[PDB]
């Protein structure tokens, strides 16, 4: 009955380039941290819980961390239990790199 | 298609501050951080 | 020939009989891409391969 | 400063009145005037994107 069903639902195109610059700028982690903190009452308790969980992660499986940044590991673990694929430890790759190092602007 | 206002005037200094405050209260400090990056790039281009 | 008191030799940053502490360079005032934000300058490669701004610094280590 | 100037120039609009037309648009003329509406029809107007 209300004639706005599709005028407010038409898919915005040209979004593919405004999907990537989020991913190397750390935007996905920044937008995931707040969604994890959307239900917490005291942020300091949440931070302390994250730090303790990361300390446990470092203790149980020591000989893996140094690259994986176990804090990123626990954040990805918490974000991966409600959908939100979030690749392991938010690890970044170089799909097109026949070289050792990017210039990084 | 978002919930925004189509500006049709001059966005001066005091209008930019008002717009950022309203985008913060309506979306949060996680969505606004990406807006500010985009507006910085578009502002520098023009 | 030279009279008394006339110049015989130049010196550091003293081309001619005049002081010269810099160089004349083409300049355009415009905001390029934000790389000249606040008080930033955006020079070209022509200033590094023509030795436009190139100086010798001598350090003295005493033991 | 710089981003603000960019955004201001972007959202500055057209030239409203006498700064966009030298002569008044009342100016009863250029109607392609005759007894019928079958004349030259340019009507540049503005684009209709």
């Amino acid at each position: 009955k209300d004639v706005f069903m599709e005028a407010k639902l038409e898919r915005v195109p040209f979004l593919e380039e405004q999907m990537r610059k989020v991913n190397e700028g750390g935007g996905v982690m920044a937008g995931d941290i707040d969604r994890l903190m959307k239900s917490e009452d005291n942020r300091f308790a949440f931070v302390n819980e994250i730090a303790a969980e990361a300390t446990a992660y470092v203790n149980n499986n020591r000989d893996e961390y140094g690259h994986k940044k176990a804090i990123h590991h626990v954040l990805s673990n918490r974000m991966n239990d409600a959908g939100f694929a979030r690749p392991e430890a938010y690890l970044e790759t170089e799909p097109f790199s026949p070289g050792p190092t990017y210039l990084k602007e | 298609r978002a919930n925004l206002v189509f500006h049709n005037k001059a966005i001066d200094g005091t209008a930019m501050k008002r717009l950022i405050s309203r985008l913060i209260d309506h979306f949060g400090m996680a969505y606004t951080s990406h807006i500010l990056d985009q507006l910085k790039t578009l502002g520098f281009q023009q | 020939c030279v009279k008394k008191g006339q110049i015989l030799a130049d010196g550091a940053a003293t081309v001619g009989g005049e002081l010269a502490l810099g160089k004349n360079v083409l300049v355009a005032y415009m905001p390029w891409e934000g790389y000249n934000f606040e008080d930033a300058v955006l020079i070209s490669e022509r200033l590094v391969y023509e030795d436009i701004y190139t100086s010798f610094h001598i350090r003295k280590y005493e033991i | 400063q710089d981003m603000l100037i960019g955004l201001y120039i972007l959202t500055s609009g057209n030239r409203r009145g006498i700064c966009a037309n030298r002569y008044n648009p009342w100016n009863h003329k250029t109607y392609q005037n005759e007894r019928i509406d079958d004349t030259n029809y340019k009507s540049m107007k503005e684009p209709f994107f």
